[PDB]
């Protein structure tokens, strides 16, 4: 391309897939306000909260193993969630992952 | 005087009269492609001689063939304007008729059985814009011309640089247009050896056996014969004069010197010579002897006689032996020598030994082997010594026949080989490689010729192959040929050649330099790394030819050069220069065109020899030159003459004032750097220039010039319309004629392209003047710069080196400010997910950032954008995307989420703000246009309409105008013809058959007139509404242009025109700038340093010059304002024309009152001084002028400190000069760059600007941080800043941190140069 | 003269 | 094998090479299972060993195979070797992130650590240490927020950006990069613009002139790189030169000329033989107009010296000096004789006088005197109002007759050639020695006329002064140019080389100043393209040099 | 390999390795 | 004499 023999089209070519160093600063803050905001709850809706959405964990889980852990109970297992959910949903607790959006 | 030069003379300080008007500067390429594409009635050029060159097409078999008859070109789809808004090729269709003619079997070959006549689509031409440009993919380019060696026989020699000895090795080439070429050498060893097409070396007697001449055919053409007789029992010797002038010598009665002039004895004459038998030892033999009873051969030709075979003829009974001549100075045996290490013996094992050197590891025949031979240099389809060629060859060989063959013979190879072998014996010399009637000229028409022949024998050879098959009774003469291929080598031509360069339009001298440039490189050509001192050199054949200064400064020095002002091309293609003839010892009006090979024998005046009234020298003897070298001549020997002073420069160095006094380097550096000026917001005339500027403006292009004198109807900032004289109307025509003036049009390099109207409404124009100036132009003059007050001193350390200080008032006046238009484009394709939509609903992006856009997406034309605006909104589907679980449980929070869509927007790239001036939209057919598109469409249209009804109403004037003028002849009243309403016209009843006749052919006008007017708006309506032929997949184009102001700045680059650049350092306030006794502040600033050092005087010389122009306009505008007496303004004006013994006779007296005040307010910013180059104003002539102007005659004042108010301890030089703001802007060059992309497979980052890429840590940094001890730096630099992928992540993490640490790791590069080497089958690998 | 003379002398090259 | 733009597919010849391999690996199995003739399997093989060849290294064997577009197809050494190589295009060098360039002005405020660097190239190049500051003293939560901070260009931004560029040093680079003195690390000063701000005294270091020259800044990032830059590479250090030891900073131009006009000599000026107490009588003389800056005066100077031991001694005298030498004087720094300073300054005596500092007084010093003299040249070569014009260019009476008894006696050897007294060789030789000789002859009446001049002295006699021409003044200095340039522009250009090497026998009698004519200016491009062309070649033969003893 | 160069302020790093490769 | 495959196998 242009008159150059030091000049080719494969010099100009992106590589697409990666990931802005921005972004990596972004997952690991993200990552230190949750662990911090889990901290900030009693420690049984955080666990729960952490193994029905697979944080710090390899795999997510479904109602079923999340009740397994202590009393294999479905409606429990939701209400606490959504307990949870609401719970950190109040504003006091929330500016930190608010700016996240 | 015309008008446009009336409104302001330009004073001339030249004093030798210009007997030749430079010619039109476009004509090397205009003349080029009308001779490609005129019709040849002879057949020698362009498209026919092409289709001559290449048709008729016979089949092998000889069924039939197919023959050319005519072609003419169809009309363009697109004219130039609409082919540059879409961005299509600007072409003609090719139209020719061809004939199938198919013969009879049965009947005897050539009985014509039957004939198709039919014509057929051989593919788009593209054409030449009357400006000699060309329209390709919606682009201007120019093809340029090249510079090549013509076709023919070059003699040359080694110099004696080769062999350990001298021995001077001399070798011939010959050269064609096509085909192959032959090389005849002479080694060490004094033989003759022949290269075909550059392989094993030869006996080179193989090709005259080829042509089947025997060995003693061989010796009689290459060497004179001496002979021997046997005489009354004595050796006879045939004597000739010549050749007598170490033994006893007979003829008693005249006895010469026995073994111890000539011309004495000669005198009386004898044939009778007797030599001793010894003497016959040495020779060798000339011919053949056989002796019928021995049968067998005696003695061989090219054998050398001994005392045996001396006897052997004696018994024989042969008595007169031939032996060859031979020498040591004037004849040579080298053939001979050259026969006896040749091992072939016949035509057979020649043509065998040439089959084996050409195609190595091939059985030979007999019949390939003849063909190989026959089609090397004997067949007219691969060999063509064309008409140039054969002419160059003919001359070399001085033979005077065969004018119109095409292809080598044995008289040419012959007459080949004796000139060589005289170039060794000493008569003769080699030629010049570099000497311009050598170097041929090839241009535009030449290599479009050669690349439609090529597709031409592309398309034949399937033609021929097609009709071989034999079933042609269903067959039409365009089903056989195939358009394809003569498109591709025309668009190959057109858009891929080294020489179809983007056009240059910086200004209007960037574009006609660009067209008249002479590049070596290319195709057939030479390369960068191949090509030596000598031809970068300036031949003295180049004067006139090829301007000595006009070459770019780097690689490519040398070898592109710049046509000279009057240099032109002959019907051969060698430059060739004008020359006044000397008769009788007067020089006379008469010019004649010479080549380089004629202008040797000629002596040569120059134009500074001093001349007499009677048109003859005035000194005795004359400063000439002739065959290259300068010298002093007799005035009775001088022949030619020169026509002009600027004769030997081109253009751009035509237009240095004072170039004289500047030397080349510099010279050269002004003359590159006048092209790289951007036009500014007001054009100004430049105050000293050299007479060219005019011409340049003009023959440009870039301003309107009427076609037609009259007088200007209407005038507005985008139409001129001029009603044409009486006298030079055309019979039947509408009598007026229409400019319409391109307005803020983007140039190739994002610059500006205006035209201002430079008339009045009802001022009278006639033929060749100026209506409209376009970019760097002022009535009609070429305007680069502005005129800026210059003092020469050091300021502070801020002109230091070559830095400029500038005013705030330089900035504030706008003076340097300039438009700069950009294109941005958002393609809205089709993908896999989906269609790509241009839409208002942009997520992520609120109401802030949509106040611009329309309801279709894109922004408003006036709308003024900064960095990171959105110009036209586009949402592009995406697919699932995995969501890390620390923000699914965001998303469960607070629910938000809205990503079916990705933003791919068109914004405004970082730091450009402007306004939006215009928006395109293309959209594919069978595509919905939106609602802004559709608007687009109803401007254009109603537009469109209005322009079409306006021409028609001008034009119906003119008309209506002539008619009347018509029934005025008689002479009536109109009253009562407006009496009836005028539609009512058309409803009058005559019943008198004359008047009633006249009613109907009034009636039939008015409906040919409503006919054609519809007919013309349907066609532009069918042309704005069809779609556009979007690429494969696209399915809408916008396009936005946005306009920016640029304003000086530090680190911007001015110039002027001597080679003096420079950066700006600062923006000094107007108080702190040196200032005069009157309290005027100078504006610019300059480094005295640099001029000494440099050698360019010629601006100093213009600084003087510019302060005595602006006193004389400050005089003018004096005289103005108080509103003196135009008596006194004429004797002003009359008394500043006649300054100086200068050719130019200015007579106000013949001036209007009206003239004389727009001459003066024209006059009032200074006086326009013409300093033509070699003929400049002397240095009294600037003294008288600062006299006039009440100006020292040194050109230096008093200045005083603005800081402090005291005077400067020495006078300072302060003048006017003409300054320049090149295209080296620190806008388009300051870049930055943190992180960002990087590239696929060596994972580093990208570079250049439109990439945000990143420097380059080359080598020698390397180096020098090594000397340093920097380890850690460079580690950076090596590691975490280019290619450790983990290692940068990192290291951005840590900086976030405030930690200041890396983690160094293996760079990329290295891992792939791993996997390579294993990829060769090579172990390498780490140990621990 | 110059140049060539240094680039010769440092591969050290043989005279003719 | 990527897509691009357009929906078009990109790829590398590997992939052709590689495909070739494989397709007639396959069709020589297929040989061997459908029995095939012997000259049909063999090939096949030479089919299969061309294309692994080929993909190995294109070109080696014979002919180079090519691609759809008709050039060859680049293999596997390709990618490793050449200039274009691996080695040298991504491993010997590099891309580097956190590096910017611009054209580069003139400081003449700036200190010898100091340059100017703009402010958008600070806020691109420093963006992770503004961001890390931000989320640090709390106003940005994120580092989103801390980069929408930034794109929006707040002022708080601003004042970070001057905290984090405080005492951060950058490196300076410009092309070519001769020596280790062609990248140097400086203080950046934030300024408004787009262009860098060089202090002229390191440019001769840099052979940077500034006509368009580009310039590139990195930033060093970790804490040892900052410190080698501060160290090592910090502009303050390198001052010698490498190669020879000199110094590298000595002053040109502009400041050589300024020092040089304050320190002349003047007959009869105002103020002479005033008796001063010191250097600081005589500024107060010169600013009120009482003395010229040419005054030949009586001054008391104190003076120190430091001896090769360290001995310290100090003594004051009267010095019979000019009033310029004293104002100099007062930035001359203690330790040094006035010897010194007591003369006429060219460029050789402000390169001793720096070179004296440095060798008696140290680093520190020296840097400071350095800038001293920088700024009180630039001042003083301000106020002097140097100035170039065409009546400065006296060209003197004697180059005409000279000219005219040249011509007269080629005419003589003409006439002796044409009666066979002489030969061709002998003409040729002796005319080119005559015209030497009066070239020679022209130029030394030009600078006897040009050096001169003759004053009314106080007494009231004429008496002979150095000249105060401003060529003359130029040329003496030492800043720019010398006596041949003056020669061509006020003498004669003398004989010019036919492009083979031969030397025309008739000169350019005409020197810049009346102009040449149009073969005068052929037989100056003659010679002018041949320099030209030949930089252009030696440039990159020393290249290589360099690089072979790298 | 992008590692220190055995010169300057690396030198030490370097001998260092060549330490602990002759223990 | 020869090393392209062509010419070999003619
Ligand atoms: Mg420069």
């Amino acid at each position: 391309i242009g008159d150059d023999e030091d000049s080719h089209l494969g010099d100009f070519i992106e590589d697409t897939t990666l990931e802005l160093p921005l972004d990596s600063a972004t997952a690991t803050s993200l990552k230190a306000a949750t662990r911090d905001v889990l901290a900030g709850l009693t420690p049984r809706e955080a666990k729960v909260l952490r193994m029905r959405f697979g944080i710090d964990m390899n795999t997510d889980h479904t109602l079923e193993e999340v009740g397994k852990q202590f009393d294999v109970t479905r409606e429990r297992i939701r209400q606490i969630e959504a307990k949870a959910l609401r719970k950190l949903r109040h504003p006091s607790r929330s500016e930190v992952l608010r700016s996240f959006l | 005087y015309s008008y446009t030069e009336k409104k302001r003379i330009r004073k001339d300080f030249g004093t030798r009269p210009q007997v030749l008007d430079i010619p039109y500067l476009l004509s090397i390429q205009l003349d080029s492609f009308e001779k490609f594409i005129e019709q040849d009635p002879e057949g020698q050029y362009g498209l026919e001689a092409a289709f001559r060159s290449v048709f008729p097409i016979q089949s092998y078999n000889g069924n039939s063939e197919l023959q050319y008859v005519s072609y003419r070109l169809g009309e363009p789809v697109f004219d130039v304007k609409e082919c540059q808004i879409r961005g299509v090729t600007y072409s003609k269709p090719l139209r020719v008729k061809l004939r199938l003619v198919i013969f009879d079997k049965d009947a005897p070959a050539g009985t014509v059985k039957d004939i198709k006549e039919q014509e057929v689509y051989m593919g788009e031409i593209p054409l030449m814009t009357e400006n000699g440009t060309f329209v390709i993919n919606g682009t201007e380019r120019v093809i340029v011309s090249q510079l090549h060696r013509s076709p023919g026989v070059f003699f040359d020699s080694d110099k004696g640089k080769t062999h350990s000895s001298g021995k001077v090795l001399y070798n011939a080439r010959i050269i064609p247009y096509r085909g192959s070429w032959l090389d005849f050498e002479f080694d060490p060893k004094d033989n003759l050896y022949v290269r075909i097409d550059r392989r094993r070396k030869l006996p080179a007697s193989i090709i005259l056996r080829v042509l089947g001449k025997t060995s003693a055919e061989i010796l009689d053409i290459f060497f004179e014969k001496v002979n021997f007789e046997v005489k009354d029992q004595t050796l006879m010797m045939e004597l000739v004069p010549e050749r007598l002038r170490t033994f006893d010598i007979e003829a008693d009665g005249k006895v010469y010197v026995e073994k111890g002039h000539i011309r004495q004895l000669e005198k009386d004459g004898v044939n009778f010579i007797e030599v001793p038998v010894e003497y016959i030892v040495g020779k060798v033999s000339a011919k053949d002897y056989v002796n019928e009873a021995t049968g067998e051969l005696i003695i061989t030709a090219n054998q050398e006689i001994s005392l045996e075979a001396l006897a052997n003829l004696s018994q024989a009974g042969y008595k007169k032996l031939e032996v060859l001549f031979t020498n040591d100075l004037d004849h040579g045996p080298f053939m001979s020598e050259t026969l006896r290490v040749d091992s072939t013996t016949d035509r057979i094992s020649a043509l065998v030994e040439i089959y084996r050197m050409m195609r190595p590891g091939e059985p030979p025949t007999k019949e390939a082997a003849e063909s190989l031979f026959e089609s090397l240099f004997f067949s007219a389809e691969r060999y063509d010594l064309s008409t140039v060629g054969r002419m160059k060859f003919n001359s070399s060989i001085g033979r005077e026949d065969a004018e119109e063959q095409g292809t080598l013979d044995e008289v040419d190879i012959i007459e080949v080989m004796k000139k060589l072998i005289s170039i060794r014996n000493g008569k003769g010399e080699v030629d010049d490689i570099d000497h311009l009637g050598n170097r041929r000229i090839r241009s535009v028409g030449e290599m479009a010729e050669n690349q439609f022949r090529v597709g031409l024998v592309r398309v034949e050879r399937a033609v021929k192959e097609r009709l071989s098959l034999g079933d042609l009774d269903n067959v039409m003469p365009q089903d056989l040929i195939n358009a394809k291929p003569i498109s591709a080598a025309v668009k190959e031509f057109f858009g891929s050649s080294q020489l179809s360069q983007f056009m240059d339009q910086n200004n209007p001298l960037s574009e006609v330099t660009h067209k008249r440039r002479i590049s070596a490189l290319g195709p057939g050509g030479l390369t960068r790394e191949r090509a030596g001192f000598e031809v970068r050199d300036v031949h003295v054949t180049h004067y006139g030819r090829l301007c000595p200064i006009e070459t770019p400064e780097g690689p490519n020095i040398g070898l592109i050069n710049s046509l000279s002002a009057f240099a032109r091309c002959n019907e051969y293609g060698f430059l060739e220069t004008p020359y006044r003839r000397v008769v009788n010892g007067v020089v006379t009006d008469e010019v004649d065109y010479l080549s380089a090979i004629e202008e040797g024998q000629f002596v040569i005046a120059q134009a500074n020899a001093k001349l007499t009234e009677e048109g003859g020298f005035a000194d005795e003897l004359v400063t000439a030159r002739q065959k290259g070298e300068s010298g002093l001549h007799p005035r009775e020997h001088v022949d030619y003459m020169d026509v002009a002073t600027n004769q030997v420069v081109s253009i751009a160095a035509s237009l240095i004032p004072f170039l004289e006094h500047d030397d080349a380097n510099r010279a050269l550096m002004g003359a590159n750097m006048q092209r790289q000026a951007v036009p500014t917001l007001r054009s100004e005339k430049p105050l000293v220039g050299t007479g060219i500027e005019r011409n340049v403006a003009v023959d440009s292009g870039v301003t309107a010039v009427a076609k037609r004198g009259g007088v200007i109807q209407s005038v507005d900032a985008s139409r001129i319309v001029v009603k044409v004289n009486e006298e030079e109307l055309i019979p039947g025509e509408a009598g007026i004629d229409i400019y319409n003036l391109t307005k803020y049009t983007r140039s190739n390099q994002n610059t500006c392209i205006n035209q201002r109207p430079c008339v009045m409404p009802g001022e009278p124009v006639a033929r060749g003047d100026v209506l409209a100036d376009g970019p760097s132009t002022d009535l009609g003059e070429l305007a680069l710069g502005q005129n800026m007050r210059i003092a020469f001193m050091p300021w502070n350390g801020y002109n230091f080196e070559d830095s400029i200080l500038v005013s705030e008032r330089v900035v504030q006046d706008d003076r340097f400010t300039t438009i700069h238009i950009q294109e941005l484009s958002c393609v809205a394709r089709d993908t896999k997910l989906g269609a790509e939509e241009i839409t208002a609903d942009i997520p992520n992006v609120g109401e802030a950032a949509l106040s611009k856009l329309d309801e279709s997406g894109i922004v408003y034309i006036g709308a003024e954008v900064k960095g990171g605006d959105i110009l036209v909104g586009k949402v592009t589907p995406k697919g699932e995307t995995q969501l890390t679980p620390e923000e699914k449980l965001l998303r469960a929070i607070f629910g938000e989420k809205a990503s079916d869509v990705k933003d791919t927007s068109l914004r405004v790239p970082n730091s450009v703000a402007g306004t939006v001036i215009d928006v395109q939209v293309f959209t594919r057919d069978g595509v919905e246009k939106d609602k802004r598109a559709l608007e687009i469409e109803q401007m254009q249209l109603k537009e469109a309409k209005k322009d079409l009804t306006e021409e028609f109403q001008i034009l119906e004037g003119g008309l209506l105008a002539r008619v009347r003028s018509v029934l005025l002849a008689g002479g009536y009243t109109e009253a009562k013809l407006s009496s009836i309403e005028r539609k009512k016209w058309l409803e009058q009843t005559l019943e008198n058959e004359e008047l009633q006749n006249q009613l109907e052919q009034l009636a039939e006008q008015y409906d040919e007139l409503k006919a054609d007017f519809d007919k013309k708006f349907e066609a532009k309506r069918r042309k704005i509404t069809q779609g556009d032929d979007l690429a494969p997949g696209v399915l809408k184009i916008v396009k936005v242009y946005l306009a920016v102001k640029r304003r000086i700045q530090p680190g911007d680059k001015m110039a002027g025109r001597h080679g003096n650049k420079g950066v700006i350092s600062k923006i000094n306030p107007v108080e702190d700038m040196p200032y005069d006794e009157n309290g005027q502040p100078v504006d610019i600033v300059l480094n005295p340093l640099g001029v000494p050092s440099r050698m360019n005087i010629g601006q100093i010389l213009e600084v003087h010059l510019g302060l005595a122009a602006k006193g004389i306009g400050d005089k003018i505008n004096q005289m103005i304002k108080e509103q003196q007496e135009l008596a006194k303004l004429r004797e002003f004006l009359q008394k500043v024309y006649d300054l100086g013994d200068t050719r130019q006779r200015v007579d106000i007296s013949e001036l209007s009152d009206e003239d004389v005040r727009t001459l003066a307010h024209n006059l009032r910013a200074g006086l326009p001084v013409a300093t033509p180059v070699f003929d400049g104003a002397p240095e009294s002539s600037i003294k008288a002028m600062l006299e006039l102007a009440d100006l020292p005659a040194s050109g230096q004042l008093t200045l005083f400190d603005g800081r402090t108010g005291d005077a400067f301890e020495r006078p300072v030089t302060v003048g006017y000069m003409y300054m320049l703001k090149l295209n080296h802007l620190v806008d388009d060059k300051m870049h930055a760059r943190s992180t960002g992309s990087y590239s696929l497979v060596t994972q580093q980052p990208l570079g250049g600007k439109a990439q945000f890429g990143g420097q380059r840590f080359g080598e020698m940094e390397v180096w020098a941080l090594e000397a340093y001890g920097a380890a850690y730096t460079l580690q950076e630099m090596l590691t975490v800043k280019s290619d450790d992928v983990n290692g940068r992540t990192k290291m951005y993490k840590n900086i976030v941190d405030g930690n200041h640490a890396m983690e160094p790791g293996m760079p990329e590069s290295f891992n792939v140069l791993l996997k390579e080497i294993r990829s060769l089958g090579i172990n390498i690998e780490l140990e621990d | 003269g110059g140049l060539p003379r240094v680039a010769d002398l440092f591969e050290a090259r043989k005279p003719k | 094998l990527v897509p691009l733009d357009g929906g078009r597919f990109a790829t590398s010849d590997l992939n052709d090479l590689y495909r070739r391999v494989i397709n007639r690996n396959n069709r020589l199995k297929r040989l061997l299972e459908l029995a095939a003739p012997d000259i049909i399997v063999r090939n096949e093989k030479r089919m299969l060993q061309e294309s692994v060849d080929a993909l190995l290294d294109n070109g080696r064997r014979g002919r180079a195979i090519t691609g759809s577009n008709k050039r060859p197809l680049k293999s596997l050494a390709d990618m490793i070797k050449g200039k274009q190589g691996r080695f040298r295009q991504n491993l010997l060098g590099k891309r580097v992130d956190y590096s910017g360039r611009s054209v580069i002005t003139v400081g003449p405020y700036l200190r010898l650590h100091q340059c100017g660097l703009p402010k958008k190239m600070a806020l691109e190049l420093f963006k992770p240490f503004i961001y890390s500051k931000l989320e640090t003293r709390g106003l940005a939560t994120t580092i989103k927020a801390a980069k929408k901070m930034v794109e929006r260009e707040e002022a708080v931004v601003w004042d970070i950006l001057d905290e984090v560029i405080r005492e951060h040093p950058v490196l300076l680079n410009r092309a070519p990069t001769l020596h280790r003195l062609g990248i140097q690390a400086f203080e950046p000063v934030l300024i408004e613009g787009k262009a860098i701000q060089l202090h002229p005294l390191v440019c001769a270091a840099y052979n940077a002139d500034f006509d368009g020259d580009q310039m590139a800044v990195h930033v060093p990032l970790t804490l040892e790189a900052q410190l080698e830059a501060r160290t090592l590479m910090m502009s303050t250090n390198n001052i010698l030169s490498p190669a020879s030891g000199d110094p590298i900073i000595v002053p040109s131009q502009d400041v050589v000329l300024g020092l040089y006009y304050m320190t002349r000599e003047k007959i009869n000026a105002k103020g002479e033989g005033m008796y001063l107490t010191g250097p600081a009588e005589a500024e107060k003389a010169y600013r009120t107009k009482t003395a010229e800056l040419h005054a030949r005066v009586k001054v008391r100077i104190t003076e120190t010296i430091k001896h090769e031991n360290g001995k310290l001694t100090t003594e004051t005298k009267m010095i019979d000096t000019t009033v310029g030498r004293a104002m100099l004087w007062q930035i001359v720094p203690k330790g040094l004789p006035y010897s010194l300073v007591n003369q006429k300054l060219g460029k050789k005596q402000i390169s001793n006088l720096l070179n004296e500092a440095y060798r008696k007084l140290g680093l520190k010093d020296t840097v400071i005197f350095a800038d001293q003299i920088m700024y009180t040249g630039f001042a003083y070569a301000a106020l002097s109002g140097v100035s170039v014009g065409i009546d400065d260019m006296v060209v003197p009476a004697a180059k005409y007759t000279e000219i005219a008894e040249a011509e007269e006696e080629v005419r003589e050897i003409q006439e002796q050639f044409q009666s066979g007294l002489v030969t061709a060789g002998e003409r040729y030789n002796k005319v080119i020695d005559i015209w030497a000789s009066t070239n020679d002859r022209v130029a030394k009446a030009m600078m006897e006329n040009l050096s001169s001049e003759q004053v009314i002295n106080r007494q009231g006699e004429q008496e002979k002064q150095e000249s105060f021409n401003s060529i003359y003044m130029m040329a003496d200095s030492g800043a720019r140019g010398s006596a041949a340039q003056i020669r061509q522009l006020a003498g004669m250009r003398g004989l010019m080389a036919r492009p083979d090497g031969s030397i025309i026998e008739t000169p350019i009698t005409a020197n810049f100043k009346e102009g040449l004519n149009v073969l005068q200016y052929f037989i100056s491009t003659h010679g002018a393209r041949k320099g030209l062309a030949d930089t252009a070649l030696k440039t990159a033969n020393s290249g290589y040099l360099t690089r072979r003893l790298v | 390999v992008g590692r220190l160069i055995p010169a300057g302020t690396g030198f030490a790093y370097h001998q260092d390795r060549q330490a602990k490769r002759a223990q | 004499r020869t090393t392209d495959p062509v010419r070999m196998y003619m």
